[PDB]
């Protein structure tokens, strides 16, 4: 596998590591999303320590309004992050 | 690589 | 960096490896897109050997109609690929 | 992992 293919696999792997913890196994609830960000995105995003920030991030990502972040909505988040990284080069 | 939260939210 | 962060970086790296070859350095023209797919996505997609397929893939990905695939449109392609990989598990 | 082109195009 190429670096791009490895990246594709890592996206799938990390989403499901967190989404499968509790409740719906195919979606991230607030606590699963918070832990994903805090543990896995610490070089790109400040640690989330406040409920209001958890709530706002979920509200931002939950495009379909069901209160959880599904895989499509997670991919849109990843695109936001990758796009923002352009500021650094 | 710190992205300001305000550019995400 | 986490596996997710490494994946973010790899996405950026591969896009720009190909987009920077010719013309606009921030977009993939047809030939750059074809080579990216053929070299970097060979485990997920059949090799492109026909102009019609190059043309259809570009038409599919070029959401803004400018004839090239920009970074946003590339991220949407990556989301298509990652989503389709769910068939395999 | 072969994804059929028709599911992309
Ligand atoms: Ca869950
Ligand atoms: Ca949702
Ligand atoms: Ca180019
Ligand atoms: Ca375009």
């Amino acid at each position: 596998m190429s670096e791009l293919e490895k990246a594709v696999v890592a996206l799938i792997d990390v989403f499901h590591q967190y989404s499968g913890r509790e409740g719906d196994k195919h979606k991230l609830k607030k606590s699963e999303l918070k832990e994903l960000i805090n543990n896995e995105l610490s070089h790109f995003l400040e640690e989330i320590k406040e409920q209001e920030v958890v709530d706002k991030v979920m509200e931002t990502l939950d495009s379909n309004g069901d209160g959880e972040c599904d895989f499509q909505e997670f991919m849109a988040f990843v695109a936001m992050i990758t796009t923002a990284c352009h500021e650094f080069f | 690589t710190k992205i300001d939260w305000n550019k995400i939210l």
